[PDB]
């Protein structure tokens, strides 16, 4: 089975920039290689086939080439509609195999997050469970470290994270962290804190509430 | 125009089987040549196999040899993907593609779980713990313990769209989903503007409207 190694897996670039994605074949595939694009809505479209032939209607800014075992897709100048996921696919033999993929995201200036902490509601406490949520709003880059502390004691294994897709307007990200505890465990402690670390913050920011439940 | 139409979403229990379909709207036997691809949540594309009805040939990736079976109905220009002895590892979106990858289907979501359909509990994420105003405030709704997804969340019946962030759902250890929708609003409006999240979960026919008030706690 022929393996396709795609690099890089992630790429941050500005509008108008020239970028190149590469796929290395473990065996000779003799120009048999296609490139696909997947938009954030799940739509998949063929861009190139036979290594360098464009699909009808595809912008001429896209091009493909070969150098040894390496096959590349080059976008001469990035446009807004080009920020998506890309995959190469070989069809020289069976089974057909895909490259790992490359996510191309929009690069912008560093933006520090706005941090908010939410105590559980009285309504939820009646069901015997308590969810504490920490929100990180509109930041860039995506990398952010969230640490939970109850009575200044670090937590682990009891939190869940969820992050939004890059915003169409400002190109920022938003992240939420949820700490889940039993009503019993929740009622045996005082301070609940959310410590946030990010490139745009000189020192970690901390948000807490003491006794809140409404 | 000439396209690939796929069947709807499927929800089954582990151990069972499913049969998905992909019909070529406006094609022929030469175009009943179809590929089937798998995509797990937040992961890459995986080739399952392909059918070439003109030569009654079918090829699969070794990893799917026991799991999948592709058949084709040349009269209706439809191919079928049969998946057996399902496990959680089979929960994904399945796509179909034509000869040379010229046309691609919209995808069919398959969810494998032993959980039953359940509506969500909606809890408020009240603004402030005691602090009176501050510039820009944040509030929201915690949409917890529902199955299966999706769930739709709007604010003020669609009137408030600016500053809204509805997060992708997460699968909890109970086998149930959860997500939160937040919105940043001016601190000055907290005592005079009404904020209400409208949650709709079609699978269970649950419509819940929750007013988020600054209880200051
Ligand atoms: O012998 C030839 O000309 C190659 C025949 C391969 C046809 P196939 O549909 O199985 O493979 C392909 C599948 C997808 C693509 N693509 O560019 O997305 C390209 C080829």
């Amino acid at each position: 089975d022929i393996q396709m190694t795609q690099s890089p897996s992630s790429l941050s670039a500005s509008l108008g920039e020239r970028v190149s994605l590469t796929c290395r074949a473990s065996q000779e595939i003799n120009g048999y290689l296609g490139w696909l694009q997947q938009k954030p809505d799940g739509t998949i479209k063929r861009l190139i086939y036979a290594a360098s032939t464009l699909h009808s209607g595809v912008p001429k800014r896209f091009s493909g080439s070969r150098s040894g075992s390496d096959y590349s897709l080059t976008i001469s100048s990035l446009e807004s509609e080009d920020f998506a996921d890309y995959y190469c696919l070989q069809y020289a033999s069976y089974p057909r195999t895909f490259g790992g993929g490359t996510k191309v995201e929009i690069k912008r200036t560093v933006a520090a997050p706005s941090v908010f902490i939410f105590p559980p509601s009285d309504e939820q406490l009646k069901s015997g469970t308590a969810s504490v949520v920490c929100l990180l709003n509109n930041f860039y880059p995506r990398e952010a470290k969230v640490q939970w502390k109850v009575d200044n004691a670090l937590q682990s294994g009891n939190s869940q994270e969820s992050v939004t897709e890059q915003d169409s307007k400002d190109s920022t990200y938003s992240l939420s962290s949820t700490l889940t505890l039993s009503k019993a465990d929740y009622e045996k402690h005082k301070v609940y804190a959310c410590e946030v670390t990010h490139q745009g913050l000189s020192s970690p920011v901390t948000k807490s509430f003491n006794r809140g439940e409404c | 125009q000439v396209q690939l139409q796929q069947s709807g979403a499927e929800l089954v229990k582990p151990g069972a089987s499913v049969k998905l379909s992909c019909t070529a709207s406006g094609f022929n036997i030469k175009d009943t040549y179809m590929h089937w691809v798998k995509q797990r949540p937040k992961q890459g594309l995986e080739w399952i196999g392909r059918i070439d009805p003109a030569n009654v040939d079918t090829k699969y990736d070794p990893k799917f040899q026991d799991k999948a079976t592709i058949t084709a109905d040349t009269s209706s220009k439809t191919t079928y993907l049969q998946l057996s002895s399902l496990t959680s590892e089979d929960t994904a979106v399945y796509y179909c593609a034509s000869y040379y990858g010229i046309y691609w289907g919209q995808g069919t979501t398959l969810t494998v779980s032993s959980a039953s359909t359940k509506g969500p509990s909606v809890f408020p994420l009240a603004p402030s713990s005691k602090s009176t105003s501050g510039g820009t405030a944040a509030l929201g709704c915690l949409v917890k313990d529902y199955f299966p997804e999706p769930v739709t969340v709007s604010w003020n019946s669609g009137a408030l769209t600016s500053g809204v962030h509805t997060f992708p759902a997460v699968l909890q250890s109970s086998g149930l989903y959860s997500l939160s929708s937040v919105v940043t609003v001016p601190s000055s409006s907290l005592g005079t503007q009404t904020y209400i999240c409208n949650v709709n979960h079609k699978p269970s026919n649950t419509k819940v409207d929750k007013k988020v008030e600054p209880k200051s706690c």
